[PDB]
Order: C-alpha cells, then sequence, then structure tokens
RNA sequence: AUGCCCCGAAACCCCCGGGCUACACGCGCGCUACAAUGGGCGGGACAAUGGGACCCGACCUCGAAAGGGGAAGGGAAUCCCCUAAACCCGCCCUCAGUUCGGAUCGCGGGCUGCAACUCGCCCGCGUGAAGCUGGAAUCCCUAGUACCCGCGUGUCAUCAUCGCGC
C-alpha cells in the first residue's frame, strides 16, 4: 500500500536524478536532469559556450 | 506560355523587363537628373546594399524603386478619411514576384490607354507629383513657430513615389477594382496633373499650408 | 426562372446549382455537389433552367440519400438514434432532432445537457476573459 | 580484395588527429596502401536553457553547442598491419571502431 | 571548362563546351522555366555576351540548394564565369561590370541567426 | 416506449455485448473494445448481484468512465462528485452516456459585486 | 526528347487528354464525391481532374523511379486554414492514389518492386518520352531555340 | 547547501472522486477572421536546423480517412522523418457577412493511454457567430535587416495558437 504506482509515461514517471524534482527533464540522448541543474554540472560534461 | 516565352525573348536586345526601351525616354525638370536611374536593365531588381550607402540608392532603378514603395504599403499610422489600409489576404510583404506581376499588369495598361512608352508617363507623373516647399518647427526662447522649407529633390521623389503607392492602395482597398488597375489611374492622373489624384492634390495641400506659413 | 422552390425552401436562378442548393438549411456545398453528381447533372450550371423532373430527382435524393448510391458518412447524422439507420435530416427535421437530443441531454443531466441549459460552452473552453 | 574501415571520433581535435597520425605513420611503415582520413561531417549537439532560476526576470537563454569529430580511415587488409592497431595509444576520449568490407 | 556560382544556399555547378547552343538548367530548357522573372535574370549574361557566343557554345548547368531566385541567381553568376572563362575577353568582364558589380563577385551576404525573446518572426523581433 | 437505434429496451437487454457495442458511438464502443479495468469489473459484479438482490447494499462508485449500458436500467447508484456519493436513478434513456456525467463536480458560478 | 527536355504542365495536359480514351483508367464510383485532399476545402470543379491525377503519378514514376503511397500523399499534400489557429500542412488523401496507381499497373505502365516501391516499365518510358518528343516537335516549330 | 521555528500517526505518508480548465467581468501577450491580392482544380523552381530503436519508419496491400496486416534499411554525409513554404500559370467563380471565415452544436469513425464529459486532438457530414478596416492614445526594427512566409525540433502518446532555432 505504501507504493507508488508504476508509470511510464507522464511527469510523474520522469525525475532527476540529481536533485529529484518532477519538472524539467531534458532527455536529449539520455541525460536525466533538471534544466537548472544542467548548469552546474555544464563544464564537466564537455559542454562549451560559444 | 507564349506571351510568357514572348516577354521573354523580346527584351533580348536588352529592354527593361519586356520592351520600352529606354533611350527614347527623357527628363524634363533639370533637378531629376542626377537621381532617376534610367541605366538599361533587363530586370528592376539588383538585391542591392543601397541602404547602406548613404546616397547609393540613386543608382537603383525607378521602377525598382518603385515596387520598393509598393511592397511595403499596408497598416500604418495613416487614416486618410478614417480608413485603415492593410493588405491581410496575401500580402504584397516579401512577395516581390507578386508586386512584379502587379506593376507588369500596370505598364501593359498605360500601354493599351496612352499608348506611349510607359517610362515617359511615369517621369510626367514624378515631375508634377512632387511637393516643392513644407512646414519646419522652430524654437526659440521657446516660442514655437512655424516656417516655410524648401525640400531637397531626393525627398521628392520618395514622397512622389510614395503618394502612387498610397494611391493605389487607396483605391484597391474596399473596393470591386483591381490593384493595377488603380495604380494606372494614380500614375495617369498624376501624369496630366489631374487634382482627382491624390498625389497631385496632396503636393498641392503640401505646397500649400507651407505657403502660408511663411 | 429567376425564382426555383425545391423542397419547400427559395432559391435563385443566378447562382449555379450547387451554389443554389446551399440556401437550403438541410444541404450544404459538398452534399449539393455530391448530389448534383449523382443525378448525373453538372452542378455548375445556373439554377435558372431547373425543371421540375430534376427537381424532384433532388428532392428525392434528399428523402433517399443512401440509397442513391451516396455512402453513408457524408449525412449529417449518421446511425440515427430512434432508428439506427443514416439519414440526412432536412429543416424541421433537424431541428427537431436536435430538439430532443437538447431535451434527452437535460433529462440524464449530462454536463452537456447544464451546459445546454446555461447557453453555456461544452467541449472544455475557457471562460475567464473570453466570451 | 578486402578494406578495413576505421572510424574514430573525438571531442577534442588534437587527440582525434594524433590518432590519425600514428595510424598513418604505421600503414606507411608497414608499406600498406591507406585511403586517408577523411574528416566526416561533425556532429553539433545544441541544447537552449532559460538562465533565469525561477518565474521572475526578463527571458534571457544560453544555447551550448557539443562538437564532436569523426574521420574515415579506409585501409587495405593486412594482417601484419591490423595487428598494430590494437597496441595504440589511444586517448580516453578518442573512440575507435574498426570493421570490414568486402 | 567548369565554373561554380554561390547565391546564399543556392550552389550552381556550369560545365561550358562547344556546341550549337544548347543551354540546359538542370537537364531542363532556359525558355520553359514558368517564372518569368527567373528566366529574366538566367538569360541576362548570355543576353549581354552575345548571340554569337550564345550559339557558338553548350554549358550544362546544375543548381541545387535555395529557392528558385536564388537558383536563378546561381545560375546567372554560372553562365556569367562560364561565358568570361571561355573566351578570356577583358571587354565582355568590363561590361558586365557596368551591368552590375557582382557577375564576377557575387552576393557575400548570409542569413543571420534568430536571437531569443520571440526569436520566431525573424533575429531583430522582440516582444510588446 | 423507449428505443435506441430501432431497438427497445427488451430488444437491448437479449442483445449480446458485441452487438450491443456495435449499436454505441465511436468513443464509447472502442472504450468497451479495449476492455474495462478490474475496479470497473467487480463493481459490474456487483450490480449484478444487486439487480438480483444478493447485493442489499446501497451500491456506490467512483469509476466516472463507467459507460452504462442497458442492463444497468433501473437502479440506483451513488457516484463521487468531489465530497461525497451524489445519488443517480439509471432510465432507459440513460443509456450510451458515461456516469461522470451525471455527478456535479463543479459548482454554480454566479456574480457578486465586484471589488 | 524527353519529358526532361518539355514543361511539365502541358506535358501533364497531354497525357491526360491521351489516357482518357484509354479503358484501363476509370475514377470509381467514390471518385466524384470525395476530394482529392484531406486538406482540400472544397470538392474538385472539373470532372476530368481523375485522370490529371494518373497523368500525374505516372509521370512521378518516370521521374524517381520507385515510389510509394505515403510520400506521394505528402507530395500532394497542402496548406489548410485551421481557423483560428493558423495554416498548416497536411497529407492529401490516399486511397485515391493506392487506386490510381492500381490502375496503373494494371494498365502494364507501372510495376512493382516490393520493399522498393513502384518502378516505371520500358512501355511507360516510351509512352511518355513519345508524347514528350511530339510536345518538343511542337515547341520547336513555335520556338525555334528548342532545337538546341 | 542552509540560519531559525513548527507538526510527529500529525503540519507524516499512501489510495482514489473533484480542482488547479471553474465566469456579469477588467487587463497583457500570441493565433486567426474581417477577400477579388481573393476561394477552388491541375502542373511545375525549390531548401534547411536537427532528430529516429517499443523509434524514423521507406515500401507492398486493405480501408475515404485518422489507420490496420506484412515489410526493407537505418544507433547518423549510407535508411527514414522528406513534404518545405513563399511563387507563376491552363481554367472556374464574379464584390457578396457570401462560394470569405470557421467559432458555436449533434452525428459517425481514428490514435494514445487504466481511463479524456470537468479532461486531448484529428477525420467527414446539415450548420454558420462576430468580424466587412477600428477614437484619444499607443509599443518596437532600421540591410539579409524591417516587412512577410513557412519547415523542424526541444519538453513530448496527446496537449503549445507557445518557447526555441532553421
Amino acid at each position: 500500500y505504501n507504493k507508488r504506482k508504476p508509470r511510464k509515461f507522464g511527469k510523474g514517471a520522469r525525475r532527476c536524478i540529481r536533485c529529484g524534482q518532477y519538472g524539467p527533464i531534458i532527455r536529449i540522448q539520455g541525460l536525466m536532469l533538471c534544466r537548472h541543474c544542467f548548469r552546474e554540472v555544464a563544464p564537466k560534461l564537455g559542454f562549451r559556450k560559444y | 506560355a507564349k506571351p510568357l516565352n514572348e516577354r521573354f525573348f523580346i527584351p533580348h536586345e536588352i529592354k527593361v523587363m519586356g520592351r520600352w526601351s529606354t533611350e527614347d525616354v527623357e527628363v524634363r525638370d533639370p533637378s531629376l537628373k542626377p537621381y532617376i536611374n534610367l541605366e538599361p536593365r533587363l530586370l528592376p531588381h539588383t538585391h542591392g546594399r543601397h541602404a547602406k550607402k548613404h546616397f547609393g540608392k540613386a543608382n537603383v532603378h525607378i521602377v525598382e524603386r518603385l515596387i520598393n514603395k509598393i511592397m511595403r504599403s499596408g497598416g500604418s499610422h495613416y487614416k486618410v478619411a478614417g480608413h485603415f489600409m492593410r493588405r491581410e489576404h496575401r500580402s504584397l510583404n516579401s512577395k516581390k514576384v507578386k508586386a512584379y506581376e502587379v506593376v507588369k499588369e500596370a505598364f501593359k495598361i498605360i500601354e493599351q490607354r496612352t499608348g506611349k512608352n510607359p517610362i515617359q508617363v511615369l517621369v510626367w507623373a514624378i515631375e508634377n507629383a512632387a511637393p516643392r516647399e513644407d512646414t519646419t518647427s522652430v524654437m526659440f526662447g521657446g516660442i514655437r513657430y512655424h516656417v516655410a522649407v524648401d525640400i531637397s529633390p531626393m525627398r521628392r521623389l520618395d514622397v512622389a513615389l510614395r503618394n502612387i503607392a498610397l494611391g493605389a492602395s487607396a483605391k484597391c482597398y474596399r473596393n470591386k477594382m483591381s490593384f493595377a488597375e488603380a495604380l494606372a489611374e494614380e500614375i495617369i492622373l498624376a501624369a496630366n496633373k489631374d487634382p482627382k489624384s491624390y498625389a497631385y492634390s496632396k503636393k498641392l495641400e503640401i505646397e500649400r499650408i507651407a505657403e502660408s506659413s511663411r | 426562372r429567376h425564382i426555383v422552390r425545391v423542397a419547400g425552401v427559395d432559391l435563385d436562378g443566378n447562382k449555379q446549382l450547387r451554389w443554389a442548393l446551399t440556401a437550403i438549411k438541410g444541404i450544404g456545398i459538398n452534399f449539393a455537389t455530391m448530389v448534383c453528381r449523382v443525378a448525373g447533372l453538372d452542378p455548375f450550371m445556373k439554377a435558372g433552367y431547373l425543371t421540375d423532373e430534376q427537381v424532384k430527382k433532388i428532392e428525392e435524393i434528399l428523402a433517399d440519400p443512401v440509397a442513391h448510391g451516396i455512402p453513408r458518412w457524408a449525412v449529417n447524422r449518421p446511425k440515427d438514434y430512434e432508428t439506427g439507420r443514416d439519414l440526412h435530416l432536412i429543416t424541421a427535421k433537424l431541428d427537431m432532432a436536435i430538439r430532443e437530443d437538447i431535451m434527452r441531454l437535460r433529462r440524464i443531466r449530462a454536463y452537456r445537457g447544464i451546459r445546454h441549459e446555461l447557453g453555456l460552452p461544452v467541449r472544455g473552453q475557457r471562460t475567464r476573459s473570453n466570451f | 580484395m578486402q578494406k578495413a574501415r576505421i572510424k574514430i571520433a573525438s571531442t577534442n581535435v588534437r587527440s582525434l588527429d594524433e590518432v590519425a597520425n600514428q595510424i598513418k605513420q604505421i600503414a606507411e611503415r608497414t608499406g600498406v596502401r591507406m585511403s586517408g582520413p577523411i574528416p566526416l561531417p561533425t556532429k553539433r549537439i545544441r541544447i537552449t536553457t532559460r538562465k533565469s532560476p525561477d518565474g521572475e526576470g526578463s527571458a534571457t537563454f544560453d544555447r551550448w553547442e557539443l562538437r564532436v569529430h569523426k574521420r574515415l580511415i579506409d585501409i587495405e587488409a593486412d594482417e601484419r598491419a591490423m595487428r598494430q592497431i590494437m597496441r595504440i595509444r589511444v586517448p580516453e576520449d578518442v573512440t575507435i571502431e574498426i570493421e570490414l568490407i568486402s | 571548362i567548369q565554373t561554380t556560382g554561390k547565391r546564399k544556399t543556392a550552389i550552381a555547378r556550369a560545365v561550358i563546351r562547344e556546341g550549337k547552343g544548347r543551354v540546359r538548367i538542370n537537364g531542363k530548357p532556359v525558355e520553359i522555366i514558368e517564372p518569368e522573372i527567373a528566366r529574366f535574370t538566367i538569360l541576362e549574361p548570355l543576353i549581354l555576351a552575345g548571340e554569337e557566343i550564345w550559339n557558338s557554345v553548350d554549358i550544362d548547368v546544375k543548381v541545387e540548394g535555395g529557392g528558385f531566385m536564388g537558383q536563378a541567381e546561381a545560375a546567372r553568376m554560372a553562365i556569367a564565369r562560364a561565358l568570361v572563362e571561355w573566351t578570356g575577353d577583358m571587354s565582355l568582364k568590363e561590361k558586365f561590370m557596368k551591368y552590375d558589380r557582382t557577375m564576377l563577385v557575387g552576393d557575400p551576404r548570409r542569413t543571420e541567426p534568430h536571437k531569443p525573446n520571440r526569436s520566431t518572426k525573424g533575429p531583430r523581433a522582440k516582444r510588446q | 416506449e423507449f428505443r435506441y437505434r430501432g431497438y427497445t429496451l427488451e430488444q437491448l437487454m437479449n442483445m449480446s455485448l458485441e452487438e450491443l457495442a456495435r449499436l454505441f458511438p465511436a468513443r464509447q464502443r472502442r472504450s468497451l473494445k479495449r476492455g474495462l479495468t478490474p475496479e470497473q469489473k467487480k463493481l459490474l459484479r456487483k450490480i449484478r448481484l444487486a439487480k438480483k438482490g444478493k447485493y442489499k447494499k446501497p451500491i456506490r462508485t467512483h469509476c466516472r468512465d463507467m459507460i452504462i449500458l442497458p442492463e444497468m436500467v433501473g437502479l440506483t447508484i451513488y457516484v463521487h462528485n468531489g465530497k461525497e456519493f451524489v445519488p443517480v436513478e439509471i432510465k432507459p434513456e440513460m443509456i450510451g452516456h458515461y456516469l461522470g456525467e451525471f455527478a456535479p463536480t463543479r459548482k454554480k458560478v454566479e456574480h457578486g459585486a465586484p471589488g | 526528347a524527353t519529358v526532361y527536355d518539355v514543361p511539365g504542365d502541358l506535358l501533364v495536359e497531354r497525357v491526360a487528354q491521351r489516357l482518357k480514351e484509354i479503358p484501363e483508367i476509370k475514377p470509381p464510383e467514390w471518385a466524384p464525391f470525395v476530394k482529392t485532399g484531406r486538406h482540400k476545402e472544397r470538392l474538385p470543379e472539373q470532372e476530368d481532374w481523375w485522370y490529371y491525377r494518373v497523368a500525374s503519378i505516372l509521370r512521378r514514376v518516370y521521374l524517381d523511379g520507385p515510389v510509394g503511397i505515403e510520400r506521394l500523399r505528402t507530395y500532394y499534400g497542402g496548406r489548410k486554414n485551421r481557423g483560428h489557429a493558423p495554416e498548416k500542412f497536411y497529407k492529401a488523401g490516399g486511397s485515391i492514389i493506392r487506386k490510381a496507381l492500381q490502375q496503373l499497373e494494371a494498365a502494364g505502365f507501372v510495376e512493382k518492386v516490393p520493399g522498393k516501391g513502384r518502378v516505371i516499365t520500358p512501355k511507360g518510358r516510351s509512352f511518355l518520352d513519345k508524347i514528350a518528343t511530339e510536345l518538343k516537335k511542337e515547341l520547336e516549330e513555335i520556338i525555334p531555340e528548342l532545337k538546341k
């Protein structure tokens, strides 16, 4: 009864792996991170501003 | 497509658009001579960066500039007699091919209605539709006052062509009548200094008021 | 014939036949086109030549469109509630059908019933600033 | 005849050029015809994100781009040549895929 | 002779040889292309070159990319360059320059990117 | 009498589920074809028992997507509108319409003095 | 001479008037009542529009070689207005072009390469280039420059 | 990350019905409708950013159709999304709240998901709102730029008329 139902679709299925929010999860080739968390890991991922 | 191919092959001997070479056409008033580009060119379209040139617009052909005015005339702050002018349905904006075809029909109409070189009649209309004095506000000791001021020739061209285009929009809007026939009327009425034409009438309005504000 | 009556309503002869039937509440553009093609006549001809035999041909296509080669999806109310047969309602027939549906929805107390009662939208339209 | 198609991919251009030079030197020292390194279309992964951490503020956005570059080396088949591409010192970011084509 | 032409995105590749005067755009005759204005633009350099060289050489041009206007302008560039390279004549080049400065130069203009804040309507478009 | 697509209410009772679905519009028939949930199925078991009298309980439900069939004609079911189980009695004209359209969840919105 | 040396409009008109005679190509009984495309707003006006479709579709098989139904739908698609929402580009109908392709396939003019598309038989090429060289003769007379 | 305070079967957690979409209304921003440039049939010059594995899905075949059965190739200059759109013409319609325009209803089909009436869209059918150029006043761009026209994709089964960027 204390289990969360199994969802493959919708926001409740997708969660950011770092922060844990249920909101903005960019999935370009499988990142699983929130949109703002993406900035605190930008330069470790190899990304560079141009 | 035979009319199309005929108009394709006729200007093989360098004729503006299709016909009516620029040699027979002259200029009457001495001021427009170094600013109207009457050089013989097959198409009135250069895609040129004459805006970047402080005065390089003088090198653009007159019909090209006329289309340049015609294609940007819809939707603005002017309500002449309380009307809103705008190209809601297939706007000429960015559709210079539509403008090309429409002013092509305009040349045809002026041919079949006057029987002369269209460029000559266009010269007549622009020469007779140019206002020659205007009003300017000058303040001294906080004392704003109006002043009669002479106009530069290039601005006279700009305003004349703008009257032509704005007249075409004005008559063609909200009528069963079609754009080309209207442009033909504005040109022919200005070329004979017909005051019913908006171009000549507003040339007269701008010349007046400035006439009295001395 | 400048004035032509078909199926209890009047049409003008100037407009073409597909456009002429458009004045029938119970015939549209596509419907007029396909019935006049079922008739074998171009819908483009002017409605001033509508002869009586062709008029009753159009009438009996309105009466029983499905038997005239028309498919069942081109009618306004396919699979009618009280019969289960696809038919095309004309004039007061449409009006009574929609009246019956309104009363039926009110009777069952559906959401659409109360929306129709209040003159309110049905399909999830938002009333905060529009309307 | 048989050819080996070697696809090298990396982010830093210098590592890819290093491995290309090593492969070219090895192919020439082994005396094997090698089709030179063909630089394939670099893939540009572009991501846009609003810089505002909250719903308050002017809408400012930032675009970041990965330029992942790739090269193709078509060499002729030679076992002595194929024994000297598994011993090469490969930088970590460089990925190499070596397939065979009739 | 092989010649190149670039306008915005369209690219014109032209091959000029001796022949009856058969000029073909992507394999199609120049006289049948439905846009008449594009036909004018394509025909301008060989209008100005002369009937003699028009009939003397054969030019096959393939145009790819851009729009029809870009294709036509790139084709115009390609015919101009092909004619001047085939003849190697200075007077034709100077007449071409006098007609317009791009016939051997071209347009170095390219499109700008769409900046943020309602990027949809163009680069320099912002909200109200 | 009452009819639905040319069949009287008895003619609706005797027909099987396949054709009973055939006489429904696209949405309700497609929902039937794609199956029912097990809460829905057990609620159908309970209402079958109540129709046969074994289930004496006042019947309550929360499934707002339950398409009412002819077999539900003639019983009072209480659907959860948002606070409690508001009651509704199923009529012969009720066939072919979801239960959820019959529990008023959103309330009447009238206008007071503007501020 | 070939289709490539002649305008598309005139050539499709010639193929349409020529194929109107052939009995294997015919508009089905549901053709006069169903518009040529989903995106279309009104019904077709002329009653020859079916044969034109055929006259065009075979020309497509003359140019692209293998053709299927979905790509034909995307090509024949167009812009439809969505009321308050903006105009959108939509695909055309599929059954009409599928029937036209089947009628042509029974006509022997086109054939099916399963798993690659519909290609054009040599006989279809002969008929198309015969019409095209007919038109090229006519336009050579009208326009001598086409001799080049 | 966290100063401080507060609840501890709760100020905890889980499950579900509804709400977050509710209206006499005020305001902002985008989308479209306010035609003869025009709506409809047919031909043709055309890209491009990127994406695709329960996916791109070409393609055979059936069904109007949304789609179903089979199916090649593809984990990226290899296959697909693939068509751009703007445009012109051979032809039709003839200045009208209409052949504009589709909101608004009801019908019957399609996709998704446990399920969409609160709470998706589309496919076709009778139906056709207001709108036919809008005051004081009013915001912003200035050369591949304004104007104007569309493609694609992010997030994502669907939802955005949005943002992005081509």
